[PDB]
């Protein structure tokens, strides 16, 4: 969920994703592994089947079909992953997943206690806005004019220099 | 010295006390019917003045 | 099969809109995410400015306050079906509650007059 | 009662020289004095009512207005006290001398007999609002805000006293009780009913129907908090204590003359609940609950029964208090972020944990959770309209619906989410703020143990 | 007779001390979780004296201890009814809540806010008390609407489970709904009797009084789980398991029941009432049971149950067996805690895996909640002596052997063959096929606050029901009359459940692919009936609250009208009056127009 | 009832004996680095289905958008050890 | 309290037949009470009433001399007015205690005669009934703003009706 997306997809990914779903809510009907293995492997040869085939025409015609023939014989209540969208789990932990900066409102009389660790924040902002400054040339000297940009982000083509924008993703609270 | 400060801390003292006055006036004007109602109307015992 | 409707509407792969191949189509895609690209690093170079002590302000947010709250009169513009639509949520409802009232509390009435409704009990009203 | 006006009198000279560092405390502990000492009401051992002069009066449908609002002062004061902080010393001053003007009308209203004095203390209760609202607000519609104010007042005013003086007249005096033992019945015309019209039309303009409640959001909005709690809070009560002390002399008229604002109450209560749930803007949300309620306030004053006159009471302060304490939370979370809106600053209660529990014992407090006067209102004026009528429990139980829907959304979409990321600028709760809703709570608290003294005349 | 008032106000004093201790600052030194625990159980040890005083006399008692207001004829005060439904209503609570409190204290640590949770936990126990113990119907929505509070905090105890904040936002519609009805019924008898309390209105024993009955109705509907208003009961289930449990298997459901039976006494008179208790409360063993056959969630197939055991309990309430009713509510909470209880061990144990699809080989890898599940299981499919029997059977005796409405009778028995039907498919998918869930292990149930409460619960489950049944007055009259096909009934069509359900779990394998059969899928998606409601009635409702409220009413027109009108007007009238030039010869004319008009008025008026 | 974290040596060591009990190509011998489509001449299908073996083996789920690009068993390690914040 | 007030029927207590070859629990249990918990409370209290009775203190009952009534009482004149509409207030709370006492006391007779509240809990009842006819015929329409004046409007229209019932 870190790396983003591209506009438009490909025949070989939208193929891939229906596998994948389909497989899935196999896995949901029928549920002994031994069956699953089964069906899946009957799923794997009608796939290798049209695999070599190459004609838009019966790729967009298949992948059609196979779409509706899913949306019909699909699970009405599908296996979801707790730790994903739809489980038990989803943000069950975002009440507790608090940010950093609330440290900065700290009273001095509490983080008395836990100094050691307070000792190394100051090193590690201290490691940001000697940094900061640099990670923005990066980009306002490789932002190129042509103005055609997808959401990805380049590293640091120096050393010991940092990359541009970690803060937003280093400093992300645990899972828990 | 300090007065000029911690004076004005006898105003509101002072106005509750010109209140408490002021509707004691008050009622000691409409003194009439002191007595002279019909569901109050005591003897005026003795040594006991009027109200 | 399956059909559309207001609520489930036609899910992303079933779309025949989608599955296009079209240069123009793919086209306006890579340039929406051109568009989202650039606010997305617009949006992070700010996210992590140090020496910040502020938050984010959101245009699009104020944007829509304002078409909800304040250029409502301005653009308006009267016309039949919408002055229609008014005066109905503005008279009808009141007048059948009304008639209802009054029917009632003549029925209520009458009835005493005649002297038979049982009101016993009804000593706290 | 000099003895609750006169300090209240000084408190404006003490204000004006008393130096910066000291006025702010002093005026505030001495305001507190106030507040107690306008508890001496309450010594009502028996049915007499008082009477202190031909000037002056209380009675048990007043006190509480007179002591609430004793009490709002300084609250006022206090939620007044981190804005406007590099505001010059002489405009805080003004701005205190304001507040406590607005406090000594309030008082010398509800206390008076003559509906004449009534209404020139109702019309200057202005004055420091439109002032306190256009000098001080954070927009620029605040002008037409304060315009549409001043003059829905004013037309209200100007019939009202055209019809106290056709009283005045025909009638030898003014002063109350001598109306009630010395008022008559009318044929039942034209000119009396547009008479009832000319007397009641002001009151309702302030209390608002759906027909004109328009200039309430636009008040509570652009205005600060103080302009909004003393709103909220009072300038609406005093049309409802106007309506009650003044109905005595019309009757039989207000049984016909009736229908209509009934009507109009309650559609806008169900359409201005309704609103509530898609209203952007929390204090304009909060206003129109204000509607939802003093509309129902309005359908119990006029069908004119003991039990519905009770329940106006109780949801008059209950309401009083409950919307000034969700004005202090509104601007709290407003001096952190600057942007009223509801959806902007989402999943709180991770960093504020306690301040929640100051948000939901008021959502509770609306939504008539029960012990509360408020519940207790509302169900009482719900048994005087299901007599007047079987065909009102319909309206009161779309309302409680509805009123339970918009509360827990106003709950959920400020104290349930998920925390933003970019709202750094999350100064942590002030003692100050914390005091003010311990404040705004306690005395539901203690109403809803002892309410005797919360009912009205009927009790 | 002082004992017993002492017992039943110590009870509460308990109950409040410790949230007055959560005011105090010793929670950060001392073990809030056990302290509580403990305080409950002296609860519940108190709470027995009256059990015996009450068998031992039979002596209902009626309390008033604190007078609150004089409101002109119409008093109030906290006045307690303690009599046989309250007094045991309450040690069964005590019973459940301490083996919860120790399940809580096992079940979550790793959690900083557990304190909170204990206390709004005995929050709720106050309220749910207070509601059943007492007597004003006043106090009864004072309980009722705390304990709707409560829930909706304790579903949201995780205020990022944004699904979970829409389950408390209907449950808080639903309880609504039903509170609609109950003022509606405490303003009819406010009326028409002046007063609230069950004592005055029992006068009311021989009118129509129906408009009171069909709120009530409604409240049962609302607060319980009933047609028109269960889908918030399977919600709920989003929320942990022990509140999933005490809020929704003995508690906040049995309210409406509760109230039902505590009035009774005038709906022996109303044969609409004891009509419609039939079409709405039999049918939930259907639209429910239907729902608790392909539902995956171990949570929501036992709301489903404890749905359909509430619409069973509503129809023999509408038949007239209200002791029976309340029996059932006593003996069905005891089972249908542990099964949660069972539930939520198995799932701490797991990585948060509620489904049955991933697991298996319970019995095997876990045998002490496998044993207590099957007891379980077997109690609710209504095995003769396991405290299921003595309120189910004579509750299926008289089903049949009154004068009950034909289909409701049919779909009643459909439903208790369904029991056993989806109890064997709780023992197949989770106990008796392979072990289908990740490879990973790190079992462990050999803790004692997770091993002692389900043991004394079981006993409980297997014990109370008997004693109950055999030491209870006999309210009503049983028929003891009938062959042996109408008094077996229950018995062997619950045995043919057992059948069915073997033999379609072992149909399940043989490589016999499935097929999304429409029976089925709806079963699954409850029916459609919430896909529908909950995405129609918002937005509509919400686009109506927008277009004709908000923007043609409040932004639009009562502007246009009334200032905006005014404005145009006086603006033109003013521009008309100020567009004068500065002409003499014209100012002149306007002069001489005016000197002629006042003598002629002059002139007419003489 | 908390099970203690998970380390890499662990994910190592699991990985491998997942990607060994599979069949298809893997010679039961794959270094930490072997290829699945270059350095072993795989199929998307079969990259697809360790994937889903993996997403099973670890309870949760991998999304497509890094299921198409992991190419590498370190590759799928590190992606494990920064979604569940590993080796502090 | 009033016994003659609230009547307090009598207490026909049963006696115990324990057969059984088992002891009463309540027995002991009631007597292991009555040892600890009211041997401290009842010294106490008695510690109290000491300390009362030594430092006692009296109060007595406002009585209200009476006035005339609205009858008598010339119409555009006002202290009469006045004197007699507060004793008509004090009247008309009196009343409404006097109903708050006849539903205690009729709430107490119902619980105390538990199932059978049909057949000996109905003598209260007609007191009820009676004494609610009373209260209606008296204030039942007045309005929020009631007082003598109104009720005197109400009395004698009622008394109208009847008078032209009797004569035809
Ligand atoms: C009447 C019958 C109706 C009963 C129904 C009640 C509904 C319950 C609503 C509810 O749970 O309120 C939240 C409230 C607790 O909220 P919370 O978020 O869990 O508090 C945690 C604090 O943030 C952090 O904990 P803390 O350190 O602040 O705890 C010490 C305590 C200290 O409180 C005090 O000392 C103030 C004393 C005045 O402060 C509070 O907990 C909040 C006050 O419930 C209470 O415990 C208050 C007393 C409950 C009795 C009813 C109070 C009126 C409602
Ligand atoms: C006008 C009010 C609206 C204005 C709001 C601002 C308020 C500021 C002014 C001061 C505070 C308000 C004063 C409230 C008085 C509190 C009354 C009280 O303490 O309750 C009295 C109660 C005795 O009960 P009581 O109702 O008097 O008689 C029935 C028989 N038990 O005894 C108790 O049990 C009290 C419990 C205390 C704990």
């Amino acid at each position: 969920a870190f790396c983003a997306p591209p506009a438009y997809l490909t025949h070989q990914q939208k193929v891939l994703r229906l596998y994948k779903r389909a497989l899935r809510h196999l896995e949901s009907w029928c549920i002994h592994r031994d069956k699953y293995r089964y069906f899946a492997c009957l799923m794997r040869a009608r796939f290798e089947e049209h695999k070599n085939e190459k004609d838009m025409m019966r790729a967009t015609q298949l992948l059609r079909e196979a779409e509706e023939e899913f949306w019909q014989n699909q699970h009405p209540q599908p296996y979801i992953f707790p730790d994903s969208p739809g489980g038990t789990s989803f943000e069950r932990y975002e009440c507790y997943k608090v940010p950093e900066w609330c440290l900065d409102y700290w009273h001095p009389s509490e983080k008395a206690m836990y100094p050691d660790y307070f000792s190394k924040r100051e090193q590690w902002k201290k490691l940001r806005m000697e940094s900061w400054d640099r990670e923005v040339k990066q980009l306002q000297e490789e932002t190129s004019p042509d103005g055609i940009m997808t959401e990805a982000l380049p590293p640091a083509r120096r050393e010991g220099d940092l990359p541009p924008l970690w803060w937003h993703i280093v400093t992300r609270p645990r899972e828990r | 010295q300090l007065l000029r400060e911690h004076w004005v801390h006898i105003l509101v003292p002072a106005g509750f006390v010109f209140g408490c006055y002021l509707d004691r006036k008050d009622d000691e004007k409409l003194t009439a019917f002191r007595n002279k109602s019909m569901l109050f109307q005591r003897e005026l015992r003795p040594n006991e003045e009027v109200t | 099969k399956y059909k559309p409707a207001p609520l489930a509407t036609l899910p992303s792969t079933l779309d025949p809109a989608e599955y296009d191949v079209s240069p123009e189509t793919r086209r306006a895609q890579v340039e929406r995410l051109s568009i989202r690209a650039r606010l997305k690093r617009e949006y992070l170079l700010q996210y992590n400015d140090p020496k910040r002590v502020s938050h984010i302000e959101d245009p699009a947010l104020i944007r829509w306050t304002y078409a909800r709250s304040a250029n409502i009169y301005p653009n308006f513009r009267p016309t039949p079906k919408n002055s229609l639509l008014g005066a109905v949520a503005g008279f009808g409802p009141l007048i059948f509650w009304y008639y209802v009232f009054k029917t009632d509390r003549d029925r209520k009435e009458r009835l005493i007059q005649e002297g038979k409704l049982d009101r016993k009990f009804n000593i706290s009203y | 009662m000099l003895k609750i006006i006169l300090p209240s009198l000084m408190l404006l000279p003490l204000t004006w020289l008393s130096s910066p560092k000291k006025t702010w405390t002093n005026v505030t502990s001495y305001s507190f004095l106030i507040s107690l000492t306008s508890l001496t009401l309450l010594w009502q051992t028996d049915e007499n009512y008082k009477n202190f002069s031909n000037m002056f009066s209380s009675d048990p449908l007043s006190t509480p207005l007179i002591i609430l609002t004793a009490w709002l002062l300084p609250l006022m004061l206090m939620a007044s006290q981190n804005h406007l902080k590099k505001d010059n010393n002489v405009l805080q001053k003004l701005y205190i001398s304001m507040l406590i003007s607005l406090q000594i009308l309030l008082i010398m209203t509800f206390s008076a007999t003559e509906l004449i004095m009534f209404y020139i203390l109702f019309e200057a209760t202005l004055i420091p609002t439109l002032i306190i609202i256009t000098r001080w607000g954070n927009q620029t519609e605040r002008l037409n805000a304060g315009i549409y104010f001043l003059f829905y007042t004013l037309i209200g005013s100007i019939p009202l006293l055209i019809a106290l003086i056709l009283i005045q007249n025909h009638v030898g005096t003014l002063n109350l009780m001598i109306l009630s033992f010395t008022t008559h019945t009318l044929d039942a015309s034209w000119s009396n009913n547009l008479l009832w019209l000319a007397c009641m039309m002001a009151f309702l303009i302030k209390m608002p129907l759906y027909g004109v409640h328009l200039w309430l959001p636009k008040a509570h909005v652009e205005a600060p908090i103080a302009g909004s709690m003393i709103l909220a809070a009072i300038l609406l009560k005093l049309g409802s204590y106007g309506m009650i002390r003044i109905s005595i002399i019309l009757d039989p008229l207000t049984k016909y003359m009736a229908y209509p604002f009934i009507l109009l109450s309650l559609w806008g209560m169900i359409m201005t609940s309704s609103i509530c749930l898609r209203q952007t803007d929390l204090k304009s949300l909060i206003a129109y609950s204000s509607v939802s309620h003093m509309a129902l306030v309005i359908a119990s004053i006029m069908i004119q029964t003991p039990w519905s006159f009770m329940g106006a009471t109780m949801l008059m302060i209950a309401h009083g208090l409950t919307s000034s304490l969700l004005f202090c939370l509104a601007n709290s979370n407003y001096e952190r972020i600057h942007s009223r809106t509801m959806i902007m600053a989402r999943g709180l209660q991770m960093v504020f944990p306690l301040m929640a529990t100051w948000w939901l014992m008021a959502s509770l407090a609306n939504l008539a959770l029960p012990p509360s006067i408020n519940l207790m209102g509302e169900l009482f004026i719900t048994m005087s309209l299901f007599s007047w009528s079987n065909f009102t429990i319909i309206l009161m139980g779309i309302n409680i619906i509805i009123t339970g829907m918009y509360s827990m959304y106003m709950i959920i979409t400020t104290q349930r989410g998920k925390l933003t990321n970019h709202m750094i600028n999350l100064q942590p709760s002030h003692t100050r703020e914390l005091t003010l809703m311990a404040l705004h709570m306690i005395p539901l608290i203690l109403l809803t143990t002892s309410p005797k003294l919360i009912t009205g005349l009927t009790m | 007779m002082n004992i017993f008032t002492t017992s039943i106000l110590l009870i509460f004093i308990l109950l409040l001390s410790p949230i007055l201790i959560s005011m105090s600052n010793l929670i950060k030194h001392i073990n809030f979780p056990l302290y509580t625990t403990t305080s409950i159980k002296f609860s519940f040890i108190i709470s027995l004296l009256p059990l015996l005083m009450f068998f031992h006399n039979n002596m209902e008692y009626m309390i008033t201890t604190w007078h609150w207001v004089t409101m002109n004829s119409m008093e109030l005060k906290m006045s307690f009814k303690t009599d046989f439904f309250s007094i045991l209503f309450t040690s069964v609570a005590l019973f459940v809540t301490w083996s919860i409190m120790q399940f809580s204290s096992w079940y979550m640590h790793s959690d900083p806010n557990i304190n909170r949770f204990i206390k709004y936990l005995t929050l709720f126990l106050i309220t749910m008390l207070i509601l059943t113990s007492a007597n004003n119907m006043f106090q009864l929505f004072i309980g009722w609407e705390g304990v709707g509070i409560m829930s909706f905090l304790l579903i949201g105890w995780w205020y990022g489970r944004t699904d979970a904040n829409t389950a408390a936002l209907q449950a808080i519609l639903y309880n609504r709904i039903g509170d609609i009805g109950f003022i509606l019924a405490m303003v009819w008898f406010s009326l028409n009797m002046n007063s609230w309390e069950l004592q005055q209105i029992m006068f009311s024993n021989n009118n129509d009084n129906l408009i009171p009955l069909m709120g009530l109705l409604i409240a049962a509907t609302g607060k319980s789980a009933q047609f028109g208003l269960h889908p918030w009961l399977p919600s709920a289930m989003e929320g942990p398991t022990p509140v999933s449990a005490l809020l929704h298997s003995s508690t906040m459901v049995v309210a409406g029941i509760f109230l039902l039976v505590r009035f009774h006494p005038l709906t022996t008179n109303n044969n609409f009432i004891l009509t419609t208790m039939l079409c709405l409360g039999a049918l939930t063993t259907l639209f429910t049971a239907i729902c608790a056959l392909t539902q995956n969630d171990i949570k929501k197939i036992i709301a489903f149950s404890t749905s359909s055991q509430l619409g069973l309990m509503m129809v023999t309430l509408g038949m007239n067996q209200p002791h029976l009713a309340f029996l059932h509510i006593c003996t069905h909470a005891f089972f249908k805690a542990m099964l949660f209880m069972c539930s939520g061990s198995i799932i701490h144990s797991l990585a948060d895996e509620q489904d049955i699809r991933k697991m298996g080989n319970i019995t095997k890898i876990m045998p002490f909640t496998s044993s207590c599940l099957v007891i379980g299981s077997l109690a609710l499919t209504g095995m003769p002596f396991l405290t299921g029997f003595y309120s189910k059977d004579l509750i299926i005796e008289a089903i049949n052997t009154c004068n009950t409405n034909a289909w409701a009778l049919l779909i009643t028995l459909i439903a208790t063959s369904m029991t056993a039907m989806y109890s064997m498919r709780i023992i197949y998918f989770v106990t008796m096929t392979k072990p289908r869930f990740p490879p990973l292990i790190s079992i462990n149930e050999n803790d004692p606050d997770l091993m002692n409460p389900i043991k004394r619960l079981a006993f409980g489950s297997i014990f109370a029901g008997f004693v109950i049944s055999y030491n209870i007055p006999p309210t009503s009259i049983p028929v003891l009359t009938m062959p042996w096909f109408l008094k077996t009934t229950a018995l062997i069509i619950s045995v043919l459940g057992f059948l069915i359900a073997l033999e379609l779990n072992n149909l399940t394998m043989k490589l016999s692919m499935n097929k999304a059969n429409p029976y089925s899928s709806f079963s699954t998606l409850l029916g459609f009936f919430p896909s529908i409601i909950h995405r129609i009635t918002p937005m509509k409702s919400l686009n109506l609250s927008l277009k004709t409220s908000l923007t043609l009413l409040d932004l639009i027109w009562l502007e246009k009208t009334i200032p905006k009108s005014t404005s145009t007007l006086h603006t033109n009238m003013t521009t008309l009056t100020t567009n004068q030039k500065g002409l003499i010869k014209l100012y002149f004319m306007s002069f001489l127009i005016n000197i002629i008009l006042i003598i002629i008025l002059y002139s007419i008026n003489l | 009832s908390d099970a203690p974290p998970l380390t890499l040596d662990g994910i190592k060591d699991r990985v491998l004996y997942v990607l060994k009990l599979y069949d298809k190509i893997d010679p039961e011998k794959l270094s930490v680095n072997s290829h699945f489509m270059k350095d072993l001449g795989l199929d998307s299908l079969d990259q697809v289905e360790i994937i889903m073996a993996m997403e099973d083996e670890f309870g949760f789920e991998i999304p497509d958008i890094d299921a198409e690009k992991l190419m590498c068993p370190q590759e799928i390690v590190d992606y494990i050890a920064d979604k569940k914040d590993v080796y502090e | 309290w009033d016994k003659d007030v609230y009547p307090e029927p009598p207490s026909r207590t049963p006696a115990p037949s324990p057969q059984t070859s088992l002891p009463n629990p309540i027995t002991y249990l009631t007597k292991a009470y009555d040892l600890v918990v009211d041997w401290p409370v009842t010294l106490v209290r008695e510690f109290i009433e000491r300390q009362h009775a030594k430092n006692r203190t009296y109060y007595y009952h406002r009585q209200y001399r009476r006035v005339p009534d609205i009858t008598e009482c010339k119409e555009g004149d006002v202290l009469c007015i006045y004197e007699a509409e507060m004793q008509w207030r004090r009247d008309f709370k009196v009343d409404q205690e006097i109903m708050n006492i006849i539903q205690e006391r009729l709430k107490a007779c119902q619980q105390r005669e538990g199932e059978n509240y049909q057949q000996n809990c109905a003598k209260e009842l007609e007191q009820f009934t009676k004494v609610t006819k009373a209260y209606q015929d008296r204030y039942l329409d007045l309005g929020a703003y009631y007082s003598a004046r109104k009720c005197l409007a109400k009395q004698k229209q009622r008394m109208l009706e009847e008078r032209k019932a009797a004569r035809q």
